[PDB]
């Protein structure tokens, strides 16, 4: 059952029947929703032409994990920036039809004489449904003008709008971007929406400062709502709320007679109260308890911090405060280290976004989407580096990640089929970018081999003492080790490393075996 | 672990000490130095339990060592100054002496290096793990199961296992070459006995005074025809 | 004086100058036979550039009497020196810092094992957590070996007390297959079944498999000799 | 210094910065307050009463020591900060630089982490001990 065939079938059926009730229970709608649910969202290919410092490039992206490795001046963050531009258009069309996205501004084009325009090409694959988008911009004063092609994106976003129009519990894809400025964001220095909708997340793509404050407000509201569930309040509370809403409506009617801001505020409060009443009706129809979501978030954060016992909200000084118990000491959020603050903000933001975007799923941590992370190993000691990847791909298994790293320890825990190495090779006097793969499998090997193969760098420093050891080794292997010069070199080595060092012991073993080989040959000659 | 050949007693000032006086902390530095003189002689330069090097060939007091009693002081108080209860242990805060006293256990199921040969129970591996030999009865199997648990000599990863693996892999070149020569000799045609004898005595000469000497010995003899 | 100090810190460059072009102006750095715009530098080189520039700026102003102001006295504290640095850069930052300013006292904290391999063992302190008399308190120790010039994993294991080999699930079959081999049970059907998974994940030519085959041949020859 | 997360690596550096702040303030002018210890920085244990920091500065053979302390709620405190040793050194530098010009002064700098007349013609600011990296734009404009 191709997605397009069910889409056109529902489109042609919509025109005939005018009644919405029949459409809501139509068989075609059920088929479209069913085939939409298992359609995994994932990007396929990307290409760059004359964008910033990049001349040309073609990159194929895996569906589960991709890692970029290599140092150079063009900057790997540029590649992530290109992807951020493309996904912005997809989000805009979902919000409203034909809404403009993000254009390529003038100065990002290359400054070379023989350039005229810059282009970005991308492709999105959903099972057997393929779409492509091209975004381009030409220099000022060019003879020919270029325009973007938005047919595929508009068609893809129309399906989501159609499904979301008839069903109020539709799930939407997730897009996020974590730049390197989150280090300041997660500082949490000492600097109230009654209802939350899934459209709030679509306001911005890049992680920002206001997200932490929204996280605090959302946590407070969720805990307060779970308090009513704990109290097991009966339906009389709904009756009291209805009475208050009726009184507010009467006040609004009195206000309409013989204060525009007051009227707007009263109308907004009435709408919020009506939404709360509809939430109470859904409570009668039953739903996932706020307690289950509360401990789902708490346990999710606690999975990445094994050194903490519990996290709680304490009401004091007419305000709320987060208390974490480590060992036998209670601590505040501001007293944590930089690494724990970074992990706390990253996981909290991801959990909030996924929970808000899937109100209908029993386990909201299984939604689809794409997440781009830059410098995954910020403020992390080597012990945490070897387990961050496994925990990330185990808590959220249905999300595609794109990551750039700089540490061999992280690189030693990923498969060799997800590693792309970027190298600049000067050919014919012109530097060219190429992409290669590791020679051998690097998952499970020591971090020294991962540095030797995955990064192509010598894992041994070039200090002066290394030259002494190498020179002594050459003499030993060359069998004229018995000389005054070797004795002088050896005295230096013993003085620096010491006689008990394993490296010196290896050379001693090499001497001893060579001495024994002629002895045994002479014995049985 | 390795079997310890205790020499003639050398308690010295220990004999002058009295049980009724007690006051283990009252021992002066001179007595501690005298004790260490004999202890280093009997124990070599290796820890009794983990066999990590404890004394380095002569700026800082590296590898801090503390004198440990085999039995608990509280309930075997009569052996506070007993000569046979003296042992030397490293300063690692996660194993050996500093880890023995933090648990509750039966005192009759512990292996003593000066009484029974540890080679009967344990069998080391190239990767650095410890494997209990099969065919033992119930009481010996329980004894070997508990001594490793109390001494933390069999961790899941890291700890002493990583160090043992690194030490084993550093010395594998000598073992491979020695068995390479052995093969030749044998094939060519020479009195097996002779070959054996030599390949052993020489290896024992070249392995004396080294870190984790039993793990290397076990690996070598496993691959030595 | 500032420009020469930066040139001394990075000898790979020839000269640095500011050029006012026909319409623009920019700073040009020459290395070998190639001229590069200052903005083309990566984040790590920019961080090094501003760190050395600030240090030189303070030293010049504080010592107006000395002929060579780079011989002043003071103390400098640096936190997380290895931030935003490629591994090839981390292996030479300490020597250059300790050679450009030879009369300054440095206090540095770091996370990367690559930096540790270039530091002498007499200047290393390790912080641990131990409990004495029911109270948990911090403690400071020293490395037991010489870590200058050793490989990367040796420095990680001795100077940081961490396992250099990961505990991945794919590793789980490796030690089991090794253990079965060492017990002279390599011909068992379980070993044959496990070898399919290992050889599929790693491959025939991987060095780890090669050493396992060498051990197989050695044990087989020993068994052949013993049987006869 | 090598360690894991939450092991006080940044605590030591902040302690030294606290110690050096008072000496810098005394050098600039006699009897000038330095940097105090924040209330939240005190240990949260039940039996703690005050927090103290001690330091020793050795100049060839001359020696000096400075102690700074603050008590949160303990009834008994360790009197006040002992600044007698650092005032002699500050007066020494003031004396030497008062008579003979173009003198020399010690250098104190602290490159922290993200967190967050008098040769002022050049625009370099010596007042702030703390300095932050990844500010290449400002240094480019200064150059
Ligand atoms: N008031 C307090 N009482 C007790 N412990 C505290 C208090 N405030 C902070 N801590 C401890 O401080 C530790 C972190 O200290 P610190 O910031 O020095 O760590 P770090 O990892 O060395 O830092 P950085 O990443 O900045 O170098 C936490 O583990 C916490 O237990
Ligand atoms: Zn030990």
């Amino acid at each position: 059952m191709n997605l397009e065939t069910c889409y056109v079938d529902f489109l042609e059926l919509e025109s005939h029947v005018i009644n919405e009730d029949y459409l809501k229970e139509s068989v075609e709608l059920q088929k479209l929703i069913s085939t939409l649910n298992e359609s995994k969202f994932h990007l396929n290919k990307i290409g760059i032409h004359d964008f910033k410092r990049i001349r040309e490039l073609q990159i194929s992206l895996e569906d589960d994990l991709t890692v970029f490795v290599g140092d150079n001046g063009f900057g790997k963050s540029t590649i992530l920036d290109a992807i951020a531009i493309v996904l912005s258009w997809l989000r805009s069309n979902i919000e409203k039809e034909s809404k403009p996205g993000t254009y390529i501004k003038s100065h990002e084009v290359n400054n070379s004489v023989d350039v005229e325009y810059a282009s970005i090409d991308a492709n999105i694959k959903l099972k057997d449904f393929n779409t492509s988008i091209l975004i381009t911009k030409a220099k000022e004063g060019a003879y020919y003008s270029r325009n973007n092609e938005l047919l595929g994106v508009k068609k893809l976003a129309s399906i989501y709008r159609l499904v979301n129009k008839y069903v109020d519990n539709a799930s939407l894809p997730l897009m996020a971007y974590y730049s390197i400025a989150r280090s300041y964001i997660g500082g949490g220095v000492d600097r109230t929406k009654t209802v939350w909708s899934k459209f709030d997340v679509y306001d911005e793509i890049e992680f920002d400062r206001n997200d932490f404050t929204d996280f605090f407000q959302w946590l407070v509201f969720l805990h307060n709502r779970a308090s009513q569930e704990k109290l097991s309040e009966s339906q009389t509370t709904i009756n009291a709320l209805f009475s208050d809403i009726q009184s507010l409506k009467a006040t609004l009617t009195q206000l309409s007679a013989i204060d525009s801001t007051v009227i707007k505020g009263l109308e907004l409060s009435l709408k919020e109260k009506l939404n709360y009443m509809k939430s109470l009706q859904s409570g009668e129809h039953k739903f996932n308890n706020a307690v289950s979501l509360y401990d789902s978030v708490i346990n999710t954060i606690l999975k990445f911090l094994p050194e903490f016992q519990w996290i709680k909200l304490v009401y004091g000084d007419d305000d709320y405060k987060i208390i974490l118990k480590k060992g036998e000491v209670e601590l505040d959020i501001q007293q944590l280290s930089q690494g724990e603050k970074t992990i706390f903000t990253l996981v909290g933001d991801l959990a909030r976004r996924l929970i808000l975007l899937n109100p209908n799923l029993s386990n909201p941590l299984l939604g689809y989407g794409i997440v781009l992370i830059d410098e995954i190993d910020l403020h992390l000691h080597p012990q945490w580096q070897q387990t961050i990847i496994e925990r990330l791909t185990s808590t959220f298994p249905n999300v595609q990640f794109v990551i750039t790293t700089h540490s061999p320890q992280v690189l030693s825990t990923v498969s060799s089929r997800s590693v792309r190495i970027l190298q600049e090779v000067e050919v014919d006097g012109v530097n060219d970018l190429i992409v290669s793969h590791p020679d051998y499998q690097i998952k499970g090997v020591s971090n020294q081999d991962a540095l030797l193969y995955g990064m192509r760098t010598d894992p041994i420093p070039s200090t002066k003492e290394n030259g002494w050891l190498e020179e002594y080794k050459k003499l030993v292997e060359l069998n004229r080790y018995s000389s005054d010069e070797a004795l002088l070199l050896r005295e230096k080595v013993i003085k620096h490393f010491g006689l008990d060092h394993p490296l010196v012991q290896e050379c001693d073993d090499l001497i001893s075996v060579l001495e024994f080989k002629n002895k045994i040959n002479q014995h049985f000659s | 672990m390795k079997y310890l050949s205790r020499q003639m007693p050398g308690p010295s000032v220990l004999n002058k000490f009295d049980y009724r006086r007690d006051d283990w902390n009252s021992l002066s530095s001179n007595d501690k130095k005298e004790i260490w003189e004999e202890i280093i002689k009997m124990q070599g330069k290796l820890c009794a339990y983990c066999e990590k090097k404890i004394e380095h060939h002569k700026g800082k007091n590296k590898v801090e060592r503390h004198i440990e009693h085999f039995y608990r002081k509280s309930y075997y108080k009569n052996l506070t100054f007993e000569w046979s209860n003296l042992f030397g242990s490293c300063g690692e805060p996660q194993r050996c002496g500093f880890y023995k006293d933090k648990q509750k256990y039966n005192d009759d199921d512990l292996i003593k290096a000066d009484r029974q040969n540890p080679d009967v129970f344990f069998h080391f591996l190239e990767n650095g793990d410890v494997h209990i030999r099969e065919g033992l009865n119930e009481k010996e199997h329980k004894m070997a199961e508990v001594t490793l648990r109390v001494f933390n000599l069999n961790p899941s990863s890291g700890g002493v296992k990583a160090e043992r693996r690194r030490a084993i892999e550093l010395s594998m070149t000598l073992i491979k070459e020695l068995v390479g020569c052995a093969s030749q000799l044998i094939e060519s045609g020479c009195e097996i006995e002779d070959v054996r004898s030599m390949v052993f005595d020489e290896f024992k000469k070249n392995v004396k005074d080294r870190c984790f000497t039993t793990a290397i010995k076990h690996v070598f003899e496993n691959r030595m025809p």
